[PDB]
């Protein structure tokens, strides 16, 4: 009726189609007296009222079967009709209704819960997960009392049933669907660390891609919270690295564009130093070429491929500095160079080589403007210009040097002639660093 | 036969409600940061003026 | 067969509804921040005077 969630996976419709497929009768429990005479007949109503009037009477009845429970069948089948109830058309909101009415009747349903076999813990919990963060009813009390439930633990954290691990996942994420009942979430978050990372290296190696997708989902859903997202990489390194490269070879942009979007909910310039952490998962965890890969590559989505080249953007902003490539930009545009070892060491120029060419070399072609502009104009050699022009030739040396490819433009751009008119400088340095481009360029002609 | 037919149309149907409800989700996660974001920087360039 | 594919265009028309759903949540997420700045410009002045 009013926001009834968790109709999508297929698994929880064959777990209620199982769950209420049970066979047992109320008036003969009614007739042997194993519970309330009134009650049972209510119930024994409702079932051929369900397969096939308002709520509330039976609502004070199933209390008595719920919070006293002789038989396992019982509570089960009470629980399996009640969540049954919960996501009927017929009552919907009603139900809500009575469950908004009085805050404290749901209070011991909780508590009854999610206790004994897998089965009997599975509907009340889903129930209990519906009203708990349905519309107007929020309370701390009950998502510490199902945090605490070592019933649904090992529900949660059982990697043999697939079932009961994406029911308990989904629940978490449901129950998650408020931010603000997410911060208990965010700090039982430890135990669901276990089972996200377990689903992350499952990841690498039907419907089964949907719980690791919902798991994403929540993480994606705690990065929301600029304070959760601040402890998420500070948690575990291991499995953050892990995201992106499952996400490449993950098949749906869903789960992919998850992770996607969460790292970079880790990495945003919201969280507080979140620039070491893009920063070092670029550096060890090999992000660049994959970062560069996934901008070559293709998305259907929208938002999956603008947070793509967001994200990219995001790498290649603290990327250039390491290693600050822009700080000889600083001294390119500014047209105006000093003493530093950025042509000098080849690490330093390993880092900027990529860069070097992008569209017709461009970068290439504005590192050979300055000279080319203190060749057919300027040309008077003194202190800093004769220096610049030296490191200029020095670094345009080392860039040849490293791309083979760089010649073919030195010819068009009037590079060569302007080369070797410098052999001859007021300098013998300056003669020297020509000289030795001189040579570079005889190295491949 | 055309029941498995008719079940395939629903799983398709299935698939694309699936497809919208995590879009319909993720429009409201990111309404909500979009909002605490927005929040945040009126706040700030608020507070510079105030100052 | 056509029961199928009509599943699939009202299929497709409701990812259409979901991106204008979403398109809507937007514009609706610039308003509530528009407004949440509008209180809190108000109340920024209201400080101001106050002071």
């Amino acid at each position: 009726g009013a926001t009834k969630i968790l109709m999508d996976s297929t698994h929880f419709n064959e777990i209620r189609s199982i769950i209420r497929s049970r066979s047992v009768a109320w008036d003969a429990l009614a007739r042997s007296e194993e519970l309330s005479e009134i009650d049972a007949s209510t119930a024994k109503a409702l079932e051929s009222i369900l397969v096939k009037k308002v709520n509330g009477k039976t609502l004070i009845p199933l209390i008595h079967l719920l919070s006293t429970s002789d038989n396992e069948d019982c509570k089960k089948s009470v629980q399996n009709l009640i969540a049954e109830l919960l996501s009927s058309d017929k009552y919907g909101d009603d139900t809500v209704k009575f469950f908004q009415e009085d805050p404290k009747q749901l209070e011991q349903l909780f508590d009854v819960s999610l206790k004994g076999d897998f089965q009997t813990v599975l509907i009340s919990g889903f129930n209990v997960v519906s009203l708990l963060v349905q519309n107007g009813l929020h309370n701390v009390k009950l998502v510490e009392k199902l945090l605490k439930n070592n019933n649904l633990i090992n529900i949660l954290q059982n990697i043999e049933q697939m079932d009961t691990c994406y029911v308990c996942i989904r629940l978490l994420q449901e129950l998650a669907v408020i931010p603000e009942y997410r911060d208990v979430i965010w700090l039982h978050e430890k135990k669901f660390m276990p089972t996200l990372f377990k689903i992350l290296q499952r990841a690498t190696d039907h419907l089964g891609i949907q719980l690791q997708y919902h798991s994403l989902l929540l993480i994606w859903l705690l990065t929301f919270n600029p304070v959760f997202a601040n402890e998420l990489v500070q948690k575990y390194l291991s499995d953050f690295l892990d995201l992106l490269k499952l996400v490449k070879i993950t098949i749906k942009e869903k789960v992919s564009r998850l992770c996607i979007s969460i790292i970079l909910q880790c990495c945003s310039t919201r969280v507080k130093q979140h620039k070491k952490v893009i920063k070092q998962l670029l550096l060890l965890g090999n992000a660049l070429p994959t970062v560069q890969s996934l901008s070559e590559r293709k998305y259907s989505d929208e938002e999956l491929r603008q947070d793509i080249s967001n994200l990219k953007e995001i790498l290649e902003n603290e990327y250039q500095e390491l290693t600050s490539f822009d700080e000889y930009v600083a001294e390119l545009d500014s047209k105006l160079l000093c003493w530093s070892p950025p042509h000098v060491d080849n690490g330093f120029w390993s880092d900027n080589i990529d860069e070097f060419k992008k569209d017709n070399y461009k970068i290439f072609r504005q590192l050979i403007e300055l000279l080319q502009a203190k060749v057919r104009n300027g040309d008077v050699n003194a202190k800093q210009e004769k220096i610049i022009i030296q490191v200029a030739l020095n670094d345009i040396t080392h860039v040849v040097e490293l791309l083979p490819e760089s010649i073919d433009v030195l010819d068009k751009t009037g590079g060569k002639a302007d080369i070797m008119e410098l052999l001859n400088h007021s300098d013998s340095r300056v003669k020297y660093e020509a000289l030795k481009a001189t040579q570079a360029i005889i190295g491949y002609t | 036969t055309p029941n498995q037919v008719n079940d395939e149309l629903n799983k398709m149907q299935a698939f694309i409600r699936k497809e919208a409800e995590e879009k319909a989700k993720e429009i409201q996660l990111k309404a909500d940061q979009e909002y605490e974001i927005e929040k945040t920087n009126i706040v700030r360039n608020e507070t510079n003026n105030i100052d | 067969q056509k029961n199928g594919i009509a599943t699939l265009l009202q299929a497709e028309k409701e990812a259409h509804e979901i991106v204008s759903k979403a398109r809507k949540y937007r514009q609706d997420k610039l308003k509530q921040a528009k407004t949440d700045a509008a209180k809190e410009i108000d109340s920024y002045k209201i400080q101001k005077d106050k002071e």
